[PDB]
């Protein structure tokens, strides 16, 4: 590289911040988005103890911290912590001053306006970027698949949203946003582990339960048969070693944790599973583009990485859909970073180069410029 | 009035491409000068006409080539 | 002894990392293999369907030609009636 | 890169011996003799950086006539010239379009076989009928015998 | 012919095509000059008194207006052709572009550049 | 020191094992992925061919139905004409 | 072909534009006449999205468009869209510049003058044709049958008109133009489908209902017997697969949709059916040419392609007409393109070669030249 100017494709997310320069294949720095103040007193003098460890540093000292995510469900609830996370991302994980780089944030659909306006105001006043643009997290995941149609189910860690798109024309009346995501699955797993004796309570042990969920849980092809099998044999019980020994054995908690996605009544949510909100999102579309959406169903986001979900979802939709249509579920192996790869592709386009929100434009219309033509 | 625009455009084509001709005040010598200038103008105009015809032919040829490329790709 | 113990600890860490990488690779391999088997079966089914459809089309062409000839004959008969 | 591949194919002592010296230096961990995938990755990592292995794998398997994870001779030079893009795809789209439109002597947007072979005779370069059939098949993406501009650019990739 | 040899074969093909294009342009310009000379015929300047020059200038003005209108028509034709060829080339791009995104890698440094960055001033060939 | 030497030896051996297994798994993963892509392309082509054949069959069905109805009507008219 | 100059036989129609060079058997390019602007917002950048898809392109992207026909009932209601349709027809479906080709448009009988004058003004000013001529859509359909007498019922998609002709002398006082046509049948079918539960509302779904009408509906030989049979057995219920699955079953809606032609009281129209306006058109003629018109009744136009109409109409007219006359109904298999075939034949005639409206004539008399001797 050299002259010229590259764009910063940041992607706030909720659970893992993924960032990197535009035009690459994978994000340069991926690290949890947690800011944890120490909670004990501290007796050693001169140890160089800081007041807040952010990012991946607080996943190593988590034994004496109180980690707290600054993004609850897509929306940002603690602006100071989010500013700290952004400052860390720019200066220590990428080491590029923001004064010389455009930024491309990402935002979930149907989020509060004030969140987006505050985001752009921060990026323009504190970090003082040249130009920033906010994009919907599902259109990027559709970019990365190299398609131009299809209905994308982006089940992140904060919020699961399902944006249908045809021929490049998004259908704003058919977006079905559901707030069940990876975090609720972590909490439900932590709640059903108590049925064997293992109690995880501290906010640090939520990370251990998350690791258990990632490494062991899988989505059952048929729920009742698995419940019957796990209750007779013992071929499912997989063991796992805690960060201090005392291995634990997970029985039928393995496929009961991610089953909450298809039956949100487990955690008390009323709505229908991710297998039926996709069909409802399709049926709201026009009658002539339903075949294409059926054939190009796209999966993205981290939580769709459970082993065996691309078959359960296809079976469910085939049960719901008319018998003639072909149901195909696109599940690329690079699912987790699909949104960021799409963001890189979009930022690398020449046609897109004039859509950025230039700073002089913000100076003339204020932060409310984001809702205007420069979307 | 788009149709009004088209009609005034063709009227301006018939009128502005017509110039204000002044040769009766230009004396016999200046009349010869004006005749030479008018011949130069008309000869340059015909050269421009022929060049435009040739460029239109080549642009149509490239249009055919690109359309055939589309048809082969479609 | 203490220096060699530290080096042994580093070796242990690297062994753990290698174990994790091997497990991830194994999972990816088995998933891809099962998907490939299913896709192959579906492709065979689709080709068989195509064969059936071509047979149907040939039969329909035969029927169409037959009925066309019959229609021509009947039209001539109707003209004679007229 | 356009000159690099051709020169290194029949390279003199200098840069071939540079490659041999690099191979001899690589004995600090890599000793396969013929460059495999893992030894190549180890050599690249011990250089001081950790590039994305996708580039290395596309270098070592895509352009090869075997693609078995080993390294051949000509494909090593293909890797060397693929680091940058100096071979300009066989000229530029404007010049190629001009030569194709004059090549399209019947002006139908496609290259027929007869005028193609007449122009090939007009070329006057070294003639290989096997290479002629190779170019014919390269112009059969849609398998019509004709070469339109798409396949024309396709087999003109790297024509220098 | 080898790979490099057939590359040079197609290069000589492009060279002969460039020769043909250049001679086509030269003959086109020469024959169009010939045709214009058949059209743009200089007239005799001396020997004519005032009235004949005035009549000739009126005729020249009428011809100038006519050919100017014709040039406007052909310029409109050229603009239409430009628009159509632009649309066709854009459709070409849509058919075989957009999704042609290459793998942009900032860690695959140029072989000479990579060897230099990892060794100093060692690489000088490529 | 003796225990540390034993641990270093066994860990080095196991690390070599794991790295070789990882190399094998990566190679097999690459090959199987390539085969999967090829089979997917084959399935797509088979599906589109079958769809085209079925469409042609449906059109032929419609045409033959129309001509048969015309034949029946003309036959009734011929009886009336007799 | 080569030197010389061929004529363009365009035929605007209402529902399908049919065009092609004079002297062939079938039109070169046949495509619906609809111009549909996109209606949603559009989020993909650089997708190359146009502002209006016309012709057959808008029958493939109809899921996100709002198709609107530029010709309502013969007359043209939206001149900009009609100009766009003509421009597409000339440049993309035939690829022949209009500067070097005469044109032969077609027009329904009894249409407003301003429509015809505007049509000729457009053809002479915008497209700048050498010479154009406007012909009545029924005389051409009589040409194509190779007759020279006969009363032709040209039931198009916009308007149904019934022009009687004898020995080449048209009878201007006996033209009976009725505005019931294929479009009203589509709307009535879409309205009676709601009696089973299927609701089609969007302007895109009107195309689906049109396809249902084309593929399934037929004209009953006797209406009451069919109504009684369909209400007892189930041998009529034919099923059809929507563009997304969910097959539908059409019962006695099959022969009730096209029955509106013979009983226009179904859609609230007062007038008599196409079976009785033909008899009235005959009875207005002189007493000595009624036998020839009875024997040479010609059918044309798209809507007369229903299976079983050439028998129902003959039965009805035989009921109305005197018992001695012979009633014969000419129904060529090439009914749909009959008008265009006749147009090609007329444009290929040598005797007709001096009837064109030459451009210098238009320059001298203005657009009102069409009503003059050059009809
Ligand atoms: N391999 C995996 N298996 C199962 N769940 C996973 C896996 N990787 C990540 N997850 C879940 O997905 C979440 C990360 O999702 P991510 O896509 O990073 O969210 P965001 O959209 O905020 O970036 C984690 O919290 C974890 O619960
Ligand atoms: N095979 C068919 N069966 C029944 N109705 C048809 C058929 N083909 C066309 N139609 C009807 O006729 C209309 C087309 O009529 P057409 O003759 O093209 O009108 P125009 O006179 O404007 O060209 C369509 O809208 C359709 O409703
Ligand atoms: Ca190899
Ligand atoms: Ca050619
Ligand atoms: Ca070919
Ligand atoms: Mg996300
Ligand atoms: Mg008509």
């Amino acid at each position: 590289d050299d002259e010229e100017t590259t764009a910063l494709v940041c992607d706030n997310g909720s659970g893992l911040v993924k960032a990197g320069f535009a035009g690459d294949d994978a994000p340069r720095a991926v690290f949890p988005s947690i800011v944890g103040r120490p909670r004990h007193q501290g007796v050693m003098v001169g140890m160089g103890q800081k007041d807040s460890y952010v990012g991946d540093e607080a996943q190593s000292k988590r034994g004496i911290l109180t980690l707290k995510y600054p993004i609850e469900h897509g929306i940002i609830t603690n602006w100071d912590d989010m500013e700290k996370i952004w400052h860390h991302t720019f200066y220590n994980e990428l080491r590029v001053a923001p004064e010389e780089h455009p930024t491309l944030l990402t935002e979930a659909p149907l989020n509060p306006k004030a969140n987006r306006e505050k985001m752009t105001q921060i990026m323009f006043e504190t970090f003082n970027v040249p130009a920033m643009y906010v994009a919907i997290q599902a259109v990027l995941s559709l970019y990365a698949s190299g398609r131009t149609t299809g209905i994308v189910l982006d089940s992140g860690d904060g919020v699961t949203h399902n944006v249908p798109i045809y021929e490049g024309y998004a259908l704003p009346h058919a977006i079905m946003r559901l707030d069940l995501a990876g975090r609720d699955l972590t909490d439900y797993l932590m709640k059903i582990l108590t049925e064997r004796g293992y109690s995880f309570v501290t906010t640090a042990e939520r990370e251990i339960v998350r690791d258990i969920k990632e490494k062991l849980c899988y989505v059952a092809l048929d729920f009742e048969n698995e419940m019957a099998t796990a209750a007779s044999s013992s071929s499912l019980e997989k063991s796992y070693e805690l960060p201090d020994g005392q291995v634990i054995t997970i029985g039928n908690e393995r496929f009961r944790c991610p089953e909450t996605l298809f039956q949100p009544s487990f955690i008390g949510m009323e709505s229908a599973g991710i297998h039926e909100t996709t069909y409802n999102s399709i049926m709201k579309c026009d009658i002539d583009i339903r075949k294409d959406l059926y054939a190009n169903n796209v999966l993205s986001g981290g939580t769709t990485m459970y082993p065996g979900i691309a078959d359960r979802m296809q079976k469910e939709i085939t049960a719901l859909a008319p018998s003639t249509m072909k149901i195909k579920i696109i599940a690329p192996p690079e699912r987790k970073y699909s949104v960021w790869i799409g963001g890189s592709i979009l930022a690398s386009l020449s046609t897109f180069q004039q859509m950025w929100i230039s700073k002089q434009e913000y100076d003339e219309a204020g932060p409310s410029i984001v809702h205007r033509k420069c979307f | 009035g788009k149709r009004q625009t088209e009609r005034e455009k063709k009227k301006k084509i018939l009128a502005e491409r017509r110039k204000v001709l002044a040769i009766d005040h230009l004396n016999e010598d200046q009349l010869r000068e004006k005749a030479k200038e008018l011949w130069q103008s008309i000869y340059n105009l015909e050269a421009e006409k022929f060049d435009l015809q040739e460029k239109f032919k080549q642009q149509k040829y490239e249009i055919n080539v690109l359309r055939n490329r589309i048809n082969d790709n479609q | 002894a203490q220096k060699d113990e530290e080096k042994m600890e580093i070796q242990e860490i690297q062994l753990k990392e290698a174990k994790h990488i091997a497990e991830d690779a194994d999972r990816k391999y088995e998933e891809v293999a099962r998907k490939l088997v299913i896709i192959e079966s579906d492709l065979e089914r689709a080709e068989e369907r195509a064969e059936l459809s071509e047979g149907k089309c040939a039969e329909l062409e035969e029927e169409l030609k037959t009925v066309t000839n019959n229609l021509k004959s009947l039209e001539a008969q109707a003209e004679k009636y007229s | 890169d356009d000159i690099y591949k051709a020169a290194v194919e029949q390279l003199t002592e200098e840069q071939k011996n540079e490659f041999k010296a690099a191979f001899d230096i690589f004995v600090l961990g890599a000793e396969d003799g013929c460059i495999s995938t893992k030894e190549l990755g180890k050599v690249m990592r011990m250089l001081g950086q950790n590039p994305t292995p996708e580039e290395l794998q596309e270098m070592i398997d895509e352009v090869d006539e075997d693609g078995s994870g080993t390294v051949d001779f000509d494909e090593f030079l293909v890797m060397m010239v693929r680091c940058m893009k100096d071979d300009s795809k066989g000229k530029s789209e404007e010049e190629l379009s001009d030569l194709f439109r004059m090549f399209d002597k019947n002006a139908d947007g496609y290259i027929d076989l007869e005028e193609l072979k007449i122009m090939l005779q007009a070329t006057g370069e070294t003639i290989t009928e096997d290479d002629i059939e190779e170019l014919m098949k390269d112009g059969d993406k849609n398998n019509d015998g004709r070469i339109d501009y798409d396949e024309f650019l396709e087999f003109m990739k790297g024509v220098e | 012919i080898s790979a490099s040899r057939k590359l040079q074969l197609k290069t000589l093909m492009l060279q002969i095509a460039k020769q043909e294009l250049e001679r086509e342009a030269e003959e086109r310009r020469g024959e169009k000059g010939r045709a214009l000379s058949t059209r743009c015929q200089p007239l005799e300047l001396a020997g004519l008194s005032f009235a004949e020059l005035q009549d000739l200038c009126r005729q020249l003005h009428a011809r100038v207006d006519k050919v100017d209108e014709e040039r406007y028509d052909v310029e409109a034709k050229v603009t239409k052709n430009i628009t159509e060829i632009a649309d066709l080339n854009q459709k070409i791009f849509d058919l075989r572009g957009k999704f042609k995104r290459p793998t942009l890698r900032r860690v695959r440094i140029s072989a000479d550049a990579m060897m230099q960055a990892l060794l100093g001033a060692r690489a000088k060939e490529t």
